[PDB]
């Protein structure tokens, strides 16, 4: 195990203070976090000043999963043969209840305990509710102002629609039944005239200029 | 429930 | 596998802020993104925030991509041998239904899979789309002022054909059919004095201090 | 067609 | 052995500039001093100019835990064999009466003995104490304003509870204590009707908007 | 064969925006692109925004240097031995007919064929043809004013005659032609006083403080 | 003659 | 008490 | 051997220049001199442009050491044999007689001749030499101001006796005998309440707020 | 060999841009061009644009260092065993006549014939005679103010010293000749009531608050 | 002497 | 005295 580089620190801190929690704040924490034991995650997490109401929602969504691994692998007891390893326990991922040389005896085992990828599916769990609950728009407040520029009404539509809570459901038909409807009437007859089943590109080239 | 209100990540 | 350096990412995300959807921004894309797993490729597009229809543009051609390589390489049932791997499907490639450690063994595969140059192949695909489409400016209106310095009107005149949608059967003739038909009347002069079959070096040496 | 609208490049 | 890179120094100086004693300055240190030597750790320490006085509490801690390794791992006279190493004593473990070559055959051996883990733990455990002691509130006075934003009070709440005194005891029963209680009737009005048991997540988003 | 790290991608588009086409950006282009293939060149020469007119020269030297290739290397038809590899063309050692593995084939054979090194040096070609190009100024138009201090007037000397086209007879010649004949009448008897053969450091310190 | 303008270089 | 006051961390 | 990185010279130009000569200037100078030979440490003084003062008082007491070095420790004339190595002299571990290879040669030797070591102890002492000279002020001129709050007094009480010259001895004294004596007539009756044997951190707890 | 790292020409052009041609900007061109091939010094050189005065002064003393090459090492005619290498000409040190393949196969040669080391040598002698040739101060006219504080002074003295021309015989002697007599008359009579043989530590400390 | 003035370092 | 004044430290 290497250990968290300065530059991979500096990063997801001033990360957190520029973007603060919009959505591509989780794809480059995974990416700053890949390969990273428990340790190394509870210490990114630990890094960031302020936010700590988001931080304390953190705690909880983590403990949530932590109880939910343990009723369903659970723990049995009896003394580790020389050649193995103890299961972990759900504050063992979380790193509370393991040490650092646990973490990587069951990420390099065969069969591996990838106990890393475990608890970062849970810490991105949590940072996924508060990108979302941190959103105050919704994708229905999204409408084209009469001179708003087509591309720019479809640019807040899907910065909306991704930091949108609501469900997968409601984005995959978000498209075909709010974009065209809240745009502008000029934009709007021309869309219409186009029939429907038409790309997003098909869309914007259509109305282009106005 | 591991994490701790005002405690480090990781507990102590 | 190693992971994307956090100078990768923070080198992606400001050339986005900076040059926005620029020509010179696919380069450095496939620059960067070179070796990249379809999950590092992801990730790359995951950190990208604000142009959100571009990014969906980019989907809806990823999937385009994804529905043609199904067509083309249809999957078999069966078990897949203990020595070897499972085919990628669309979606496997674009790094929806397949793992990292799947898209590591197809790409390390004896014969190889690179999914990773697969994927990338379709993400540039869809870049190119929004690049060109992006450019408010045909060649036709690349016209040279009456002080305007022949370099300065030449390299407006390709910084256009470059980002240009056309086709390269265009891009190929437009020198010898636009050039120096929307020079000045002074510096035209002096072009059509050359004869034709006159290198770009020798037109813009031709006009200088004009 | 995996890649979803309003959701991360890559699925859930 | 290798050494504390540029980066690893500059970035440790820079942060003690800036954060000075909050909270989010242990685990940057804790994570830019890993691996390290009981003499690099002492480097880390050495270059903190100004906040002589946090310093000085810092050696006086040192030396308290110092004082009870040597009471609980009491040294014996005789020589050192051939293959072995001398045991480490308090003042081994700080780098005082140590060397570089012996802190890494400590740190190597097998089974090794951890001085660096050993003696990060004693620095962090006073610059726990400095974090703490240098804050100037309790959470008893955090209170929510008339128009302050239900996540801006529990904000300024989780980070006063991490910099917070007190103990471990009181930071759990913190939040059924005090956060409902301190915050303003109109928020009050609306967390009491939730009923108690209700998470942060269920708390913070019955107030949105408020 | 490894990628260009973001960092060389980042200083070759710097040193493009600031230094643009002066004598000093050829040797720091060849210093970035060492041990590149023919890709990474392509690569480095795409990421260049503006200066669409210099790009374009450049393709056209490219394309005159790549057509003597195929004059002076011409291909043989016939199937290539499992051992071996096929002759490049001229668009193979442009990266335009041949793939990156292909070019990593020449470029590590025994006997190795350095696609890389010969396309760098049709690209630097072009380079310098564009550098000289872009100089406005000859070394006839360098002539020291009557209080220009002597280094301040060697030093635009030998900057224009870097830059300058003619050729290398005429440079090697230029210092006992010109340098001494266009300084102005107070300096110009000072060296006059010194006879031939006098070096650089002698005439510049002969004039010192005048 | 390889290169083309208006084309990246490398060709397609 | 190795840490003396006014000294470097780590002794003379 | 590997070289100075240019990060590592650029750190320790850009340290001489923000903080001078102040004492936290050694502890950085030493870590990034890690593993340096007398050729590296030379390098890394020879680019320190002023302070030429402090940097010929550097080659005085780096001289001193060296003649102390050839008193106790005498060469011995006669060839030396092929499988070793001669003695450093004095200017052998100041890099002056020595070449590079000798000096890894003494380095790696079995058992190794530590020049490097030799040569940054002398260094650092002229250094320590230079820095508490360098100081204008003395611990009997520190007294807190009748609002300076307790802990900027003591923050600039162990500031100036970091860097004070005196000794150890008064050093280790200083804080029973100036530190209670030289606060202001409010903290000083909480101080003489808590009696003597009283911590630092209970001290400075005691006159919180005042 | 390994290349020039952009972040190696990136400083070297920097310190050729702020320190100009100081003292200090010899020693970190020798540490950046550490390792280096004639190839790669020609290539630091060649990055520097402007002062092209001082870089014709610079070939300048290349080629006489490179015509005595000649004279001390003439070459031999004869066909090259398969197993070794021809000797390097004065010209095939520069980089002129060789290949950086040739140039790698005398550096890793047994016994190697160090040919950066050679270059490097003849490059650091043509900048040494640049750096004292543009200095406009001498040591005589390094006189202290009358209230010039000591150390001012004295970092004058030694900073001009460092760049004079005159000889190490006379820098040997300056201190005793020039340093105490060129001191204001309040300082000199202290310093003239302390005897000969005092060091620089005691000259400075006698005249402190001065 | 191999180095030309207005010329590269290291000649052509 | 391996150090001289006005020269670079490690002598010539
Ligand atoms: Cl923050
Ligand atoms: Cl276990
Ligand atoms: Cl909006
Ligand atoms: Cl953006
Ligand atoms: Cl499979
Ligand atoms: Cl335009
Ligand atoms: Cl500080
Ligand atoms: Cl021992
Ligand atoms: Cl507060
Ligand atoms: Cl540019
Ligand atoms: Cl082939
Ligand atoms: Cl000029
Ligand atoms: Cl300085
Ligand atoms: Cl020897
Ligand atoms: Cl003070
Ligand atoms: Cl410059
Ligand atoms: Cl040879
Ligand atoms: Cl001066």
């Amino acid at each position: 195990h290497q250990c968290i580089s300065p530059r991979t620190l500096n990063a997801w801190v001033k990360v957190v203070e520029e973007k603060a929690f919009s959505p591509e704040v989780i794809p480059m924490f995974s990416a700053l976090s890949c390969g990273a034991t428990p340790q190394d995650l509870n210490t990114m997490l630990n890094t960031v000043g302020g936010h700590q109401a988001a931080m304390q929602m953190l705690k909880e969504t983590i403990n949530e999963e932590a109880a939910e691994w343990d009723r369903l692998h659970p723990v049995h007891a009896g003394p580790i043969a020389p050649g193995q390893m103890r299961e972990p326990r759900g504050s063992d991922i979380a790193g509370t209840t393991s040490t650092l040389q646990e973490q990587i005896g069951w990420m390099t085992h065969n069969p591996p305990i990838p106990v890393g990828e475990i608890y970062k599916r849970w810490i991105i769990l949590g940072l996924n509710k508060i990108v979302r609950m941190y959103s105050p728009t919704s994708i229905l407040d999204i409408r084209q102002g009469p001179k708003e520029p087509f591309r720019d009404y479809v640019d807040r539509f899907y910065k909306t629609l991704r930091a949108e809570q609501a469900s997968q459901e409601v984005k995959n038909a978000a498209t075909e039944t709010l974009l065209v409807q809240n745009a502008n009437p000029d934009c709007k007859t021309i869309l219409k005239a186009l029939g429907p089943g038409a790309t997003l590109e098909e869309m914007m080239t259509a109305c282009q200029g106005v | 429930g591991p994490l701790l209100p005002g405690q480090s990540f990781g507990g102590p």
